[PDB]
């Protein structure tokens, strides 16, 4: 599932860029607005990366793998 | 609004409340430390003023 | 003189250009096209120096300077004395690069094996050429690039540094210098550990990769591993020569003044207090 | 401070110095490096006249693990080709050889192998070290596309048939050979490709080295589990020779 | 019915019971918060 | 075109490999615990840990820890305790030498003791760490050759700290703690002694680093290039010679007219690396000591180029020229 | 009964009451500095 | 409001003690030094000025 | 309270004290060079200016 | 019971017990300390 | 405090003894400097002016 | 008796006994060296 | 007092007997550069104006 | 008995009085020589 962790990161390069001309807007100037978008695109990237991508797909696989933990744990 | 509960069918509880516990904690730091930062809300600065 | 194992792969084909024209060896060197063209311009440029050499009134290794013409005439043809025997060696020399990096490719196909080799030199004609060509251009006179001296293309060095006040504040000059010493460090550790592997104690057998990934992730943690060290290395050095190319080609062109004053975006966020 | 004599102080004697070590390290480090290919030979097989300016250097023993015994180097060359399908296309010496029969079955040129141990390559506890995936255990995919089970087209447009299974490393985990099984048209039985020529896609894996004709006659592995260095280099090099000879257009100049 | 977590029905409104119950007196708390601020200096 | 192998196309992932052993019973420090970062899978190995916990390396990591906490709030109370100022200086701050008033004696503690005691902090972990990586070789029965390639930077690290200081009788002569500090003694001890650059032996070092920046760009394109014939397995090579190895070795003889063998190649690379401290050591500790003025070593010794042309903007143009008045 | 960590409903009582105990006591702790501080320096 | 015993069933007390006791201690320093950084409650200078 | 034993039930003693004997030493330390870095409690500094 | 190191509860008390009584040495050396400090040089 | 031999049964005998030597040599070296750096507690200065 | 790292009660006993016996004489000369510093050069 | 002699069943007499002497060398070395450095311990220069 | 490195009492015991002895002496030069350098130029 690579492709969605690139999709998340090409929606934090655009958040970056985005965020970085609305800081041009406010009267900031070219590195202040870059320095802080570059950050917003780490960050966003990431949480969305380790959240969204985190959710791999199942329907009932899902409980039984959480139930299957529920029976590890308990007796260890 | 009385099947909110199913919420927790669907998200997993302890990443959730991980979540909120960051996010509560930094959103009340931003605020406290944004109300520090002007002249009229500074206690701190206050203090000082009617000593 | 051939070694003992080489016979069998001296074969015919795997020619860019020329067929067997120019398909056979000189001693244990391999000839081509680009060998031919190569020759030609290094020998060329050999010679046209050690003209200048003797018409400036000095042989001494030392003390030989071919520089560039004036300021004045700009991108335009100089004297062949003020200057232009400068542009001339500087042409001979691209070709000779170019020569020396396609002949390496046309050894890599007849030998069957990848073209990282003549992919890892580009990088290196790249910053070449940047020095004596793209800013130069940029800046709209031949006369900025380095003289052809030994001791004398580093007064041009000191001179370009000293031009901005502190070179040392340009960021990407830190990011060039720290590629360098971490790539010195890595080749360091890399030799290192294959000779320790590969002699051991008087008396001790050899070791082999798992001996290798067990002392790293006892040293410090973590193991890169046989195959991923090579990546490593490769990269490393290509990082460093990109961004030395980019730290010389921002210098002029784009920024003006002095370098510590352009962190006065950082002295002046307005997060500040 | 002062001088010994005229010019001369310490930074000079430290300069000469240097300068002395520095060419004992240099013939030290090139002499090191002669260990593999010598003396020279010229193009009949004979020693040449001329041996160079650095004498051979003397000998060293490596003891081997696993009780294989002992090396020491320089010596005989062990792993010398026996008869050569090759023919001179000169009375003298600096010109190529040309392939008698066929080069990828002669293993000749871009094809050629050395003769190596008929030993598998083993690890830490004696195992062989590289095994199919179907008998390590606990062993399991997890990034990428999984290969398995998705055809295999050739460097012609060839469907010759499907992935199998895969061989991994497990001292080091990582894949090492992937696993093809052939249509009855395209040959019969198993055979292996090197991790390093292969461009596994979503929905099949390429092989632009060789054509489909060719497919039938790579070397195949005597035991079902396990490989030899002598047949990875006989396989892998088949699967490089087919760069150069598995076209006429590859061999003539592209201009 | 739509379980991912391992959850029944009941366990989950139970779960939700005590979330709520906790969230809603962490609001209160922040009320008077909020209201002794207003009386010490009104910021509207 | 060709797979170029420098990203793996799929992953694969077992048991963890908790290393070998023998009679010297490493198993005793090691921790236990592992990880496997999917991330770096794509480079080289994924499993992270676990590591050796001696007595060198806990005395190294806590000496070490005390160094940079010393010059941590040292720097912090320069500024009064302002965490948004010590954000916004941190580049800015350093923790400087004492004074040249003071010579070789115990300075203040407001004029260069805390710089004094964090230096013996710092040389105390240093060796801690290279006692440790000798201890390490000396139990997986290899060869030492890791430790002296870190002796060889160990040596500048002591002449820039401890030799020369001494041999110039003054702890002022030392190397403050700060990020642009430093490259600023760099500058200033660069002018204050003539020109660096005539320095023979600082020429020597870039020489050597030079080298083995291009030796390293050579030997991964080289392995990365034969990497179908198993190139990357090295000591199998040198034990029992492979084609690989052979097609290597007949690139470069053909480029250059000589080439080197698998394990004479790690040789080369070893020795280039090591060169470029040792030459830099030397050539530091003879400035000042021994030679003042380089340019003038050069003049003397006649190896400084000489230049016909006159100096100054208006043997060239004009000043309203230049402003296209 | 839910449990993501394998504790007992009887087991997660004894923790959470000493827990709560050990809460009380740093909250008077607490309460007993700030009450010192602000009649030592109010701020307010 | 009287359940709220059931979170350990959700997080190990472990993790959830040293956690605790780190952001704690970090919290109490920064606010210390916070109240350093300033002149009307530095103790030490208020000290220094009363002699 | 009279529960406060059960902590060794749940931690290993033998972390926790070198944790415990680390962060006190460090503790003391830094206090102590707060106090010498002052100007009104550097006792070297009184012990040459009362003499 | 509930163990994760597997610790019975009178081994505890007993651990318990002695780290108290150091504890509380350690207290009382560092109140006489901090009252021969303040003794010495008052900071309030 | 007649029952602190436990601390045996808890810790190695050699990795204490090790860190005590360590930690008594540094502290010692580290007091004794700190000694040194001062106008009133210097005796080679002391002995130097008495003469 | 609980234990960990192999030692029994009478073994501990008298490696505590020797190690203070060590710790007291260390002790004692440390408080001669210090009482005769501070009546050479005093401090507070 | 007079059961000293068990330290030896702890520590190793080759690695005791390396690092005293290092440990020994250097600290000799060390103080006899500490005097060195000052002038009323200076042995050189006393001999020298001696004359 | 306890034994770590592997030694016996009675050798421990003698390499211990052959260590003394050595210490002893070494302990007496440099008593010697302190008080000689004392005489020469005394501090204190
Ligand atoms: C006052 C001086 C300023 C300064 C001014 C400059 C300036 C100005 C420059 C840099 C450049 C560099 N600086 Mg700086 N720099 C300073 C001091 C330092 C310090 C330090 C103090 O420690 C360091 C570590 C460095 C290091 C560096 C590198 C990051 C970089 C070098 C380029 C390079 O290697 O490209 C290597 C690439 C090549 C040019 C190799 C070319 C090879 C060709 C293609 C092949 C040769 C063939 C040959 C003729 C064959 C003949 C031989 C046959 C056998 C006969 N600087 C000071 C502070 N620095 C340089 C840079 O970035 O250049 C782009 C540069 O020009
Ligand atoms: C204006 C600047 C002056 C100049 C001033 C100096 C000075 C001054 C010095 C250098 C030195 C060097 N110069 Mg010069 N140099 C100039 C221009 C250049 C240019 C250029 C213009 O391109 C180049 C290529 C260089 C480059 C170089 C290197 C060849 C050499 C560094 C040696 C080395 O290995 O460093 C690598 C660094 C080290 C090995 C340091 C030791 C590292 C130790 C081991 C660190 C221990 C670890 C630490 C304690 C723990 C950290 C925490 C961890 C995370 C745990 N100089 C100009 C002319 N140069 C040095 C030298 O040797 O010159 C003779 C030196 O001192
Ligand atoms: C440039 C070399 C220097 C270095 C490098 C280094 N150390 C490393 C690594 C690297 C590259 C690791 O990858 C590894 C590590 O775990 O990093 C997170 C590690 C390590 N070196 C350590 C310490 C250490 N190394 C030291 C030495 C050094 N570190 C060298 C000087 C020192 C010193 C100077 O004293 C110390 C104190 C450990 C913190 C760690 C050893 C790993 C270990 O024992 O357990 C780790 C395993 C786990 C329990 C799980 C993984 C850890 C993750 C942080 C948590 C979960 C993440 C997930 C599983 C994936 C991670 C994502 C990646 C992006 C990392
Ligand atoms: C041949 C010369 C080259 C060289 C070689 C070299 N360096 C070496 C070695 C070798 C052979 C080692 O074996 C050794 C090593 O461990 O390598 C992995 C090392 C090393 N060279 C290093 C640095 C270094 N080398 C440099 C250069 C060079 N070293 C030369 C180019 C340079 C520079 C200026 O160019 C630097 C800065 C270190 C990475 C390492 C030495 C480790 C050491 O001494 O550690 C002592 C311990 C401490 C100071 C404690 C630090 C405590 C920290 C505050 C926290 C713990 C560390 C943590 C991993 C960092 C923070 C992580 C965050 C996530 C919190
Ligand atoms: C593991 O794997 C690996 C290996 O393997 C095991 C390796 O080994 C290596 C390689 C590494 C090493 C060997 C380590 C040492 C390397 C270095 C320190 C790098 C630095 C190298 C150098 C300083 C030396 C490089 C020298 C060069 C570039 C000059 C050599 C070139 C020539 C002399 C000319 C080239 C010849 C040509 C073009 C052919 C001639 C042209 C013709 C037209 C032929 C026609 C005939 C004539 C003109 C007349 C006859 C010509 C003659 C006699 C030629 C000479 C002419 C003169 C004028 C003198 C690596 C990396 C590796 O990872
Ligand atoms: C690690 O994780 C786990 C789960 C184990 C934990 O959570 C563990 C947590 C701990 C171990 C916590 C430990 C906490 C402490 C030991 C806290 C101790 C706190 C104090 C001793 C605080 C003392 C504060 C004193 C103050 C503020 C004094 C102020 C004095 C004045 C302002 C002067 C005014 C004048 C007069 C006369 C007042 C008289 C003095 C008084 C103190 C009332
Ligand atoms: C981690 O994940 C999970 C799910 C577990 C969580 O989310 C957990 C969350 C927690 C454990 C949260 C815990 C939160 C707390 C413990 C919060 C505590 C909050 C306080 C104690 C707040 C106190 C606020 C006090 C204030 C604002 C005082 C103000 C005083 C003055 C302004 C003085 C002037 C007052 C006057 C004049 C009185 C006038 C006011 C009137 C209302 C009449
Ligand atoms: C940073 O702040 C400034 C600069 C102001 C400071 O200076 C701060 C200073 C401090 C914070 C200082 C703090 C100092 C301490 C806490 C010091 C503590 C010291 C000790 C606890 C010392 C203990 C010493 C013990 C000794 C010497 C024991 C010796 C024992 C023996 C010689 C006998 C041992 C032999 C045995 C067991 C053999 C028997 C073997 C058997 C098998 C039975
Ligand atoms: C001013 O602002 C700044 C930030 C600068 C500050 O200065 C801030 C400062 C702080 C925030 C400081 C905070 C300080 C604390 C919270 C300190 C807390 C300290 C403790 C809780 C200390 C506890 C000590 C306990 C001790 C010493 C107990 C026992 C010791 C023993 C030696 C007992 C021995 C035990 C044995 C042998 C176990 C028995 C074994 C068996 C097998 C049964
Ligand atoms: C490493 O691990 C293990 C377990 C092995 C250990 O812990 C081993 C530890 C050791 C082997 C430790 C060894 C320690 C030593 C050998 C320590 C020795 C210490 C000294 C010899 C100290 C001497 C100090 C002398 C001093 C301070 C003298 C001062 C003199 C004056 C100030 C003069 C002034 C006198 C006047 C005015 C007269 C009045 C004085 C009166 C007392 C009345
Ligand atoms: C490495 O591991 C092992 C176990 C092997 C060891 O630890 C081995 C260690 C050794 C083998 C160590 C060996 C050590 C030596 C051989 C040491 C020798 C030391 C000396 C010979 C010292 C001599 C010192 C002499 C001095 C200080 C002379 C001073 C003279 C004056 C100051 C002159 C003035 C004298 C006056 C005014 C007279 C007053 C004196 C009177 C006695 C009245
Ligand atoms: C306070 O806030 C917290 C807690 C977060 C911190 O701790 C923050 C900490 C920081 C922000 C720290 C930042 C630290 C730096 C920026 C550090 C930079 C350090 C350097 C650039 C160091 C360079 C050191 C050395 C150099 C360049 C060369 C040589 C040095 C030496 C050989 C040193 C050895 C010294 C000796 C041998 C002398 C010792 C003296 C004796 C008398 C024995
Ligand atoms: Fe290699």
């Amino acid at each position: 599932d690579m492709t969605c962790t690139i999709t998340c990161w090409g929606i934090g390069v655009l958040l970056g860029i985005m965020t970085t001309v609305g800081l041009m807007v406010v009267g900031w100037s070219f590195l202040q607005g870059a320095f802080m978008g570059v950050l917003a695109w780490l960050i966003v990237g990431g949480v969305l990366a380790v959240a969204v991508c985190g959710k791999d797909n199942a329907e009932q696989i899902r409980a039984e793998m959480a139930a299957a933990r529920e029976r590890v744990r308990g007796a260890t | 609004m009385s099947k909110f509960y199913k919420i927790w069918l669907i998200f997993d509880p302890r990443r959730v409340f991980v979540a909120q516990g960051v996010f509560l904690f930094l959103l009340a730091a931003m605020i406290h430390l944004v109300l520090l930062s002007t002249e009229h809300f500074n206690w701190f600065e206050l203090a000082a003023a009617n000593a | 003189a051939l070694l003992s194992f080489e016979r069998k792969y001296r074969v015919r084909g795997g020619t860019l250009i020329g067929g067997d024209l120019f398909d056979f060896w000189v001693g244990p060197f391999y000839v081509g096209f680009f060998g031919v063209t190569t020759a030609f311009f290094a020998l060329l440029g050999t010679i046209l120096i050690f003209w200048g050499a003797s018409q400036q009134g000095t042989f001494n290794p030392w003390l030989i300077n071919i520089a560039p013409p004036d300021l004045s005439y700009g991108l335009g043809m100089a004297p062949l004395m003020e200057g232009g025997l400068w542009q001339i060696i500087t042409i001979c020399a691209i070709g000779a690069f170019v020569s020396w990096a396609l002949r390496e490719v046309e050894i890599c196909r007849k030998l069957g094996m990848g073209y990282h080799v003549p992919f890892a030199f580009s990088v290196a004609i790249f910053a070449y050429v940047t020095l004596v060509v793209f800013r130069p251009l940029l800046m709209g006179a031949w006369g900025h690039g380095f003289p052809y001296g030994i001791w004398s293309h580093l007064d041009w060095v000191s001179n370009t540094g000293y031009a901005y006040l502190h070179f040392h504040y340009n960021p990407a000059h830190m990011l060039a210098v720290t590629f360098f010493f971490t790539t010195t460090l890595a080749l360091a550790l890399h030799g290192a550990l294959v000779l320790s592997a590969a002699n051991p104690p008087k008396g001790e057998e050899v070791k082999g990769p798992d001996n290798e990934d067990t002392f790293f992730r006892d040293f410090i943690g973590y193991s890169i591993g046989t195959l991923g060290i090579h990546r490593v290395g490769l990269l490393l050095a290509l990082n460093a020569g990109f961004w030395s190319a980019v730290c010389i080609i921002i210098s002029g062109p784009v920024w003006t003044k002095g370098w510590p004053e352009w962190w006065n975006w950082w002295l002046e966020m307005p997060i500040w207090p | 401070e002062e001088t010994f004599f005229g010019n001369f102080d310490l930074a000079s004697l430290s300069l000469w110095l240097f300068y002395g070590f520095f060419a004992l390290l240099i013939y030290y480090l090139q002499t090191e490096n002669m260990r593999e290919g010598y003396p020279l030979e010229d193009e009949d097989g004979n020693t040449a006249a001329n041996q160079g300016p650095f004498p051979l250097p003397k000998e060293k023993t490596f003891k081997l693990q696993h009780g294989r015994g002992e090396l020491t180097l320089p010596g005989e060359d062990v792993q010398r080709r026996d008869n050569l399908a090759l023919r001179k296309t000169a009375h003298g010496n600096g010109f190529p050889m040309e392939p008698t029969g066929d080069p990828m079955l002669d293993g000749v040129g871009p094809a050629s192998w050395s003769k190596r141990r008929d030993v598998p390559e083993l690890d830490a506890h004696g195992h062989p070290k590289i095994v199919p995936m179907s008998a390590a255990e606990g062993f399991g995919v997890s990034a990428g596309t999984d290969p398995r089970g998705l055809p295999v087209m050739a460097g012609d447009g060839e469907i010759v048939g499907l992935v199998s299974d895969m061989w991994i490393d497990e001292a080091e985990q990582l894949v090492r050979y992937l696993e093809l099984e052939l249509d009855p048209e395209w040959g019969d039985g198993k055979r292996l490709v090197q991790r390093q020529m292969v461009r596994i896609k979503s929905d099949r894996v390429k092989v632009r080295s060789i054509y489909g004709k060719h497919f039938k006659n790579v070397p195949k592995t005597k035991s079902p589990n396990q490989v030899t260095l002598l047949e990875e280099d006989k396989i892998m090099a088949y699967y490089a020779g087919g760069t150069l000879y598995a076209d006429e257009s590859r061999l003539e100049p592209q201009l | 019915d739509l379980s991912f977590t391992g959850l029944t029905d009941e366990q989950a409104q139970e779960l939700h019971s005590v979330y709520m119950s906790g969230l809603w007196l962490f609001s209160a708390v922040a009320v008077v918060a909020h209201l002794a601020t207003f009386i010490w200096r009104p910021w509207f | 075109p060709e797979y170029q192998n420098i990203f793996t196309q799929v992953q694969v992932q077992g048991p963890a490999e908790l290393g070998v052993d023998n009679e010297n019973n490493l198993t005793e420090e090691r921790t236990t615990g592992t990880g496997f970062s999917q991330l770096i899978g794509w480079i080289g190995n994924a499993q992270l840990g676990p590591i050796y916990l001696g007595w060198f390396g806990i005395i190294s990591l806590v000496t070490g820890t005390l160094w940079f906490n010393i010059v941590g709030f040292n720097m912090l109370s320069q500024v009064g305790y302002s965490i948004p100022e010590f954000i916004r200086q941190l580049f800015w701050l350093a923790l400087e030498p004492p004074s040249p008033e003071y010579g070789l004696r115990m300075p203040p503690l407001d004029d260069g003791g805390w710089f004094i005691i964090a230096s013996f902090f710092l040389l105390v972990s240093v060796i801690s760490w290279w006692l440790r990586t000798y201890q390490l070789a000396e139990m997986h029965k290899m060869g030492k050759h890791v430790a002296w390639a870190f002796a060889a930077a160990i040596w500048l690290f002591l002449v820039l700290g401890l030799f020369r200081p001494i041999l110039m009788g003054s702890w002022s002569e030392a190397v403050p703690y700060g990020i642009f500090p430093h490259l600023d003694w760099t500058t200033a001890f660069s002018i204050r002694y003539g020109n660096l650059y005539y320095n023979p032996f600082h020429a020597l070092s870039i020489v050597f680093l030079y080298g083995s920046v291009l030796l390293f760009a050579m030997h991964g394109a080289t392995i990365l290039a034969v990497t179908r014939f198993g190139g990357d397995r090295e000591l199998e090579q040198i034990y029992d010679r492979g084609t690989a190895s052979e097609r290597a070795g007949l690139f470069w003889r053909w480029t250059m007219g000589f080439n080197a063998t698998m394990e004479g190649i790690h040789r080369w690379a070893w020795w280039f690396a090591v060169l470029t401290p040792i030459t830099g050591g030397i050539g530091i500790l003879l400035t000042g000591t021994v030679v003042d003025n380089w340019f003038l070593w050069a003049v003397e010794h006649n190896f400084a180029p000489d230049y016909t042309q006159d100096y100054g903007y208006e043997a060239y143009t004009t000043y309203d020229g230049f402003l296209g008045r």
